[PDB]
């Protein structure tokens, strides 16, 4: 690994600098190096890792969607043939995206998940596993599409089961997991009713537990609750 | 597109 | 070159797709491949090349400035010592930036400029040469800083001399050249009076020639004239 | 920062 010679602490410091500079490819590379040191990640460090890869893959997903749209339009009646270029370039972006997903999934499997015993860490990583399988599912069209979808479902389900047992209904990790699993149901699993049920039940159970919270925890929880409401509004 | 975190 | 196997036309097509996808690194790589085919570039193609590299280097300059600011703050009285990391990462970004500048300058020298005989093409490339020497100058601190500044000045001056002889005062290339040379004077050459004079004279001579233009050419010219006015406002 | 094109 190109980061093998750099101190763990220096990699974390640089990941923070890269975030300030909006250099998310750099940030992800730094965080990958930090994970490969083999020590567990603190909460702050887990969030650096997630921010970096979310921003890299987010950009790739947006580009993929632009290119897929152009490709779809090229295959409509009356569209002039323009050769293989659109498909080729969509494939290029797709392959890069799959590579990033495989990299993240690799870090999780070697060996973040297996060393994560606390609910907060384990749920966080399992949510990530679901998320990156979901990104793979978005672009999957072949023999393995069902298995990819099932891998996302399985990771999310394990995370949900732990979160319900071990975390309060206002915990931001529990909320963001439910938010994203709900989107999985709506966008990937062709289960809009499940998506809506999950988002509603999550919102309502969080609402009932807000009274237990400090001002700052209330801020954190209500932010994600609003995202649940935003999706419900989009879907109903 | 729906919100995720 | 990794693009050596791809058709010129396919590289241009893909550069356009990459622009739509906001994939400017890809766009620049495609355009570099197209230039390396060895044929001259059309107007549209020259603009694809400039857009791509402007966006790549623009991002690098913004990141460099964030990191340089943090580094400067670290060297103030009372600042706690945090080790070499800030300098290292600023250096990393700097080196990548210099590499992009050298790549562009390389394309211009091998062999875009020497084959460009029409005023519109020659001025466009010489403006680019000035611009990328100016980006090098922004980060230069050593033995060659003066020569780098002089290289920018010389390229801009040649472009100005041709533009004044061969193009009307409202030509968008002539205007954008003057805009950028004016910024060179203000930000790089420590010549704010020259910057202001140039921007004013350029604006006023353009104003006097607007009457000759179509609606669409008027739109194009007045846009850049407004940037001249914006800088004048910032500087006075 | 000043405008360039
Ligand atoms: C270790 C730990 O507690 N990590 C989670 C923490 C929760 C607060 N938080 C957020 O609310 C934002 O991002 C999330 C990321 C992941 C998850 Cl599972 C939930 C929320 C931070 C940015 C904000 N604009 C959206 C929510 C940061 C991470
Ligand atoms: C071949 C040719 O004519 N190229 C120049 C052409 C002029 C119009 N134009 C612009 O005005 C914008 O960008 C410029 C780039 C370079 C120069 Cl020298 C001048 C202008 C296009 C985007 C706009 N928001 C700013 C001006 C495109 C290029
Ligand atoms: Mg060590
Ligand atoms: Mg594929
Ligand atoms: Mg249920
Ligand atoms: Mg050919
Ligand atoms: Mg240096
Ligand atoms: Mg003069």
């Amino acid at each position: 690994g190109a980061m093998g010679s750099m101190e763990r602490a220096s990699l974390i410091q640089k990941a923070k600098l890269a975030e300030q500079a909006e250099r998310y490819e750099d940030m992800a590379a730094f965080m990958k190096g930090a994970v490969e040191k083999g020590e567990e990640l603190s909460c702050e460090e887990r969030n650096l890792l997630s921010v970096a890869y979310k921003n890299v893959v987010g950009g790739q997903r947006a580009a993929w969607r632009v290119l897929s749209s152009i490709e779809q339009k090229s295959n409509e009646e009356g569209s002039e043939e323009k050769g293989p270029e659109v498909r080729e370039y969509r494939e290029k972006v797709e392959t890069e995206l799959q590579g990033v997903c495989d990299t993240v999934l690799g870090l999780l499997d070697s060996h973040l998940i297996k060393e994560a015993g606390d609910a907060e860490s384990r749920v966080f990583y399992l949510k990530m596993k679901g998320d990156y399988y979901r990104y793979l599912a978005e672009v999957a069209t072949g023999d393995d599409k069902k298995r990819i979808i099932d891998s996302a479902r399985s990771a999310y389900q394990e995370a949900m089961d732990i979160s319900k047992k071990e975390m309060p209904p206002t915990n931001p990790i529990r909320l963001g997991l439910a938010l994203n699993f709900s989107v999985f149901h709506y966008e990937i699993a062709n289960s809009p009713e499940e998506a809506i049920s999950l988002a509603k039940t999550t919102f309502d159970e969080a609402m009932a537990d807000l009274h237990t919270l400090s001002e700052d925890s209330y801020k954190d929880s209500t932010l994600i609750m609003q995202l649940l409401r935003d999706n419900l509004t989009l879907w109903t | 597109f729906p919100a995720t975190v």
